């Protein structure tokens, strides 16, 4: 019984290098 | 899903799943047509009844608690 | 509310009790907020707090609130007898706090477990000694 | 005869019958409570060779209901709660006396821990690939249900055609007695025989046929977790048995024309606390769901009076064999030891 | 054994806090393990055992 | 010993206490004047005040008691009881009016009686002299007399003789015989005073 | 000047160890996982294998640095317990004293 699911499958995305980037500074 | 919720809600509930079948057998025993949805939740009997049984999932459990289910309960079941 | 009480401490083994004894009250005992029958299943464990009431002749007429933390059921059992033994003092005669104390539920119970020693099975215990 | 009464009727028990024990007959001991009954009081009602119960006031609030029900409503689910040796199984059993002097059908359940634990033989349903049966439990169950309900069964009819074997099938129009002893003769049909019984009773019931109860003892255990396994020792769900399945359908009040009384028993229950009684506690987040709306019944600890009578009973019968037993200060350290509870004043008089 | 729900709301944690995010078995992770720390020979401990 | 020499065995009796003044005697009063003077041992978790406590019954608890178990030990005691009471209850209402006056009920005078029963009057010490030990007869002291008829009844039910028998039963059963002057716990003390009235001739050998 | 010679194979181990840690870590991470081909991976166990001797940490014992005693070590002061005991009797170890209980 191998249980694959679509949103098993879906990258994180990478919210720190595009969302998020101008918190690292102030 | 209901599951994941971590605050009970008594809007589609289980508990209101099942108070509101009873009422419309009671209602069908008394031969009467009045089925409306919004005229039977909406009387004070079904909203004590919804502070009790929230009141149960949400906060402790003890004998106040119980004690207050059992006697709203019986008001809507008409048991004296 | 105005209700007269007393508070005293009792230790035995690593367990530490206090109680609180109310001078009136109809005979309930609470231990860490649960009733004592519930608390104390074993029957040993309530005929020890059952010693010092039941010894001045006064069972069902004083309310007990005791906490009790560490030990094991019997030494909780008996950290909370020796607590409200002391505070139950305070609403009997001097006569009878004599009589508690030449019964033995004035007096802290020394004895504690004894350590282990080194080249020993336990505390006496010493290894299997061969002659030859 | 100070805590007994003359008025073994249970359907005339009143509040001036508090505290006071009523004789039940051996003809009713054997037909009323063939199972059931409390292990220890049935050795107190085998020593004494009678079998007295105190009317206790969580039992009266019952059976006010169940005299005023309307069986046009659908049917109403009373919960007995309360602390460990509290007396709600025997509380149960005094409303079933009552339900069976009155002619109903009664649907008994000793206790449903049993259904969910210790299964030697535990085999796959055929009628459902999907679920297991227990020809153990079912055919055990169905020699007690037969004694208790002899007189319906040849009076209830089955409404369906049901097949067991390729040779063997129960036919349309006949008692339903013949299930029954179907079951009882042919233990691997044990399990379907007790669903083919609940789902007529529960059918027939709407047709103003029957008056029936459905006495459900310990009842946490139909919605909670099971110790058997499979032969992977992989864990079984309790809707996974079918005894447990057809059981689960009656509670729910989709039907009319009787009442359903449920007693929690923490005893026996499986991944437990031991200080556990209240409903939600013990029948958790499916348990308790599965029964709202419902009507809780507390029952507590011997007052004063019930306390006092108690021990006159033990001593009309002499079973306080002890010298200082009757005495006002034995009574005292009886009343504190046990805090009045009804099975720890039985047990620490019990070697007195 | 989780829901939809718990299994993203989980994997979306482990994105803010900088854990794994793709599923990894047991033994794969010992690689997170092995540049976490330093080698046992590494450690000042080791090398500097002896004066 | 954690306690001192100074510290007094603590006397639980509740009547002892409550005796009226007058009564006491001027060593009587001596005593309880010293008293208020000495240090006292705390209670021991055993002995209580209760009007149902019975030294020998606990005595008895504690010599059943395996590892430190007193829970399961007492549990053993009481489910004794209780089927005594129930077997003498059974027997009882299967008895005759006649027969009936003469049934005891009590489980603790049974228990009481039986262990009575059982007490050896007479023991018997091997004594080496001559290169050879004989077994000479002793008058034994009141606590060993008590010591040998609960270790008779224990080491009885503890053996295996009995399969698949609870202890509550074997225990009860043999309790029964012991109050009828019967089984083998009595057979132990006749063998044991045949062979004391055997060796009378050897009882000079003692130097005591 | 080392106590021994074991003292100072010793320290070549330990030498040699530190100087092939990081090339050790990096190729033993390739083998203690699923996702690379076991291909890589059998190539990766030869090349870890062709490292030197001396350079396995499991080869590297914990000794006393005054005696150079193999058993018998306290892992906290690195002595032997022979050494140990001379420097704690003589108050020279600060905070350390017989224990009575
Ligand atoms: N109404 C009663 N009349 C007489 N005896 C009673 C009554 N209620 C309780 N008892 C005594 O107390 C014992 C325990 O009662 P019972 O088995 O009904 O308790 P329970 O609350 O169902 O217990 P549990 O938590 O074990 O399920 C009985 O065996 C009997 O000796
Ligand atoms: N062996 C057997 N059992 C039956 C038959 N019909 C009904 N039953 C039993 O009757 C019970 C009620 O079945 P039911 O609720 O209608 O099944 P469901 O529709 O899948 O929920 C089941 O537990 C069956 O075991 C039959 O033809 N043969
Ligand atoms: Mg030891
Ligand atoms: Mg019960
Ligand atoms: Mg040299
Ligand atoms: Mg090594």
């Amino acid at each position: 019984l191998q249980s694959r699911k679509e949103y098993e499958q879906e990258l994180s995305d990478d919210l720190h290098v595009e969302r998020y980037r101008q918190f690292w500074t102030r | 899903t209901e599951a994941d919720m971590e605050e009970y809600i008594w809007e589609n509930s289980s508990s209101e799943r099942n108070i509101l079948e009873t009422l419309l057998q009671m209602k069908a025993a008394e031969k009467n047509m009045e089925i409306n949805k919004e005229e039977l939740l909406g009387t004070k009997e079904i909203e004590e009844y919804k502070k009790s049984v929230v009141s149960l999932k949400n906060e402790e459990e003890n004998e106040n608690s119980i004690s207050q289910y059992k006697e709203s309960v019986k008001r809507l079941l008409n048991v004296t | 509310q105005g209700m007269a009480f007393s508070k005293s401490e009792g230790k035995r083994k690593t367990a530490k009790a206090e109680a609180i004894v109310y001078k009136h009250g109809s005979g309930r005992i609470k231990v860490n907020g649960i009733d004592y029958q519930l608390y104390f299943p074993i029957t040993q464990d309530r005929e020890q707090l059952m010693f010092p009431f039941h010894f001045v002749d006064r069972l069902g007429k004083h309310d007990v609130t005791c906490t009790v933390s560490g030990g094991g059921r019997s030494a909780q059992a008996g950290a909370i007898r020796l607590a409200m033994a002391k505070a139950l003092c305070s609403f009997v005669t001097e006569d009878e706090v004599e009589w508690m104390r030449q019964a033995g539920l004035l007096t802290t119970d020394p004895r504690v477990r004894e350590r282990k020693k080194p080249g020993q099975e336990g505390a006496r215990r010493k290894f299997t000694w061969k002659k030859r | 005869a100070i805590s007994r009464t003359n008025e073994n009727d249970p359907a005339k028990h009143g509040d001036q019958h508090e505290g006071q024990h009523y004789n039940i007959s051996p003809q009713d001991l054997e037909t009323v409570f063939p199972h059931g009954l409390p292990p220890r009081f049935v050795m107190q009602v085998k020593t004494f060779s009678e079998a007295c119960l105190m009317v206790r006031k969580p039992a009266l609030e019952l059976l006010h209901y169940l005299k005023n029900t309307s069986f046009a409503y659908p049917a109403i689910r009373y919960l007995l709660y309360g602390e460990k040796g509290t007396g709600k199984t025997l509380s149960l059993c005094h409303v079933i006396h009552f339900c069976a002097k009155q002619d109903w059908l009664i649907l008994h359940i000793p206790d449903a821990h049993l259904w969910v634990k210790n299964c030697r033989d535990l085999l796959q349903s055929s009628y459902n690939k999907q679920r297991f049966d227990q020809p153990l439990e079912a055919s055990t169950w169905l020699k007690n249900f037969k004694t208790t309900n002899e007189r319906f069964l040849n009076q209830i009819k089955v409404q369906e055609k049901y097949v067991w074997n390729k040779r063997e099938s129960t036919e349309k129009g006949s008692p339903l007695g013949e299930v029954v002893e179907q079951g009882i003769t042919r233990v691997r049909n044990a399990t379907d025989a007790v669903g083919i019984v609940l789902k007529e009773l529960k059918r027939q019931s709407s047709l103003g046929m029957f008056h029936l109860l459905v006495a459900v003892d310990g009842i946490n255990a139909l919605w909670g977790r099971t110790t058997l396994k499979r032969e992977d020792k992989s864990p079984i769900a309790p809707e996974e048995l079918a005894l447990v399945h057809n059981l689960r359908k009656m509670m729910k009040n989709d039907w009319h024309g009787g009442a359903i009384v449920s007693a929690l028993s923490q005893t026996g229950s499986l991944f437990k606390p031991r200080k556990a009684y209240l409903p939600q506690e013990l029948l958790g987040k499916e348990g308790f769901d599965a029964l709202d709306p419902f009507i809780p019944i507390l029952v507590s600890n011997y007052n004063p009076k019930e306390f006092e009578s108690c021990i006159q009973y033990y001593l009309e019968n002499n079973w306080l064999q002890h010298e200082k037993a009757p005495t006002e200060e034995g009574k005292k350290e009886l009343l504190f030891l046990s805090n009045a509870n009804p099975s720890l004043l039985e047990r620490h008089c019990a070697y007195l | 054994s989780l829901s939809e729900y718990a299994f993203r709301m989980s994997r979306l944690s482990a994105r803010l806090f900088g854990e794994v995010t793709r599923p990894t078995n047991s033994k794969s992770m010992k690689v997170v393990k092995l540049f976490s720390e330093l080698p046992l020979a590494k450690k000042k401990e080791t090398y500097d055992w002896y004066p | 010993s954690r306690y001192s020499p100074e510290f007094k065995d603590p006397l639980i009796d509740k009547e002892y206490y409550r005796k009226p003044v007058e009564e006491l005697t001027e060593e009587e009063k001596y005593v309880r004047e010293l008293k208020k003077t000495q240090l006292i041992k705390a209670a021991p978790a055993g002995k209580t005040s209760s009007v149902f406590e019975d030294p020998v019954i606990s005595k008895f608890t504690n010599m059943m008691m395996i590892g430190g178990n007193k829970v399961l030990a007492r549990s053993l005691m009481i489910q004794t009881l209780e089927a005594v009471k129930r077997k003498q209850f059974e027997k009882y209402h299967a008895a005759s009016a006649e027969e009936q006056a003469t049934i005891e009920r009590n489980p603790y005078t049974i228990f009481h009686q039986a262990l009575k029963n059982c007490e050896p009057m007479i023991g018997l010490v091997p004594i080496l002299k001559g290169g050879r030990f004989y077994q000479v007869p002793v008058p034994l002291p009141d606590r060993r007399r008590r010591f040998l008829a609960m270790k008779w009844m224990i080491t009885e039910c503890r053996d295996k003789k009995h399969q698949r028998t609870l202890m509550p039963e074997k225990l009860s059963h043999k309790l029964l015989e012991a109050f009828h002057n019967q089984g083998p716990v009595i057979k132990r003390k006749h063998d044991l005073h045949k062979m004391a009235e055997a060796n009378r001739a050897l009882a000079h050998y003692r130097w005591w | 000047h080392y106590v021994d010679w074991r003292m100072w194979r010793d320290v070549k181990r330990r030498k040699m160890a530190y100087e092939y840690a990081d090339e050790r870590l990096r190729i033993n991470s390739l083998r203690k996982n699923t996702i690379l081909p076991k291909i890589l991976q059998d190539v990766a166990d030869e090349e870890i294998a062709a490292l030197p001797r001396d350079s396995c940490p499991v080869r590297i014992r914990n000794r006393c640095v005054m005696t150079s005693r193999p058993r018998g070590v306290k892992r906290r002061w690195r002595l032997s317990r022979i050494v140990f005991r001379h420097l704690a009797d003589h108050g020279q170890l600060s905070g350390i004293q017989r224990a009575t209980w």
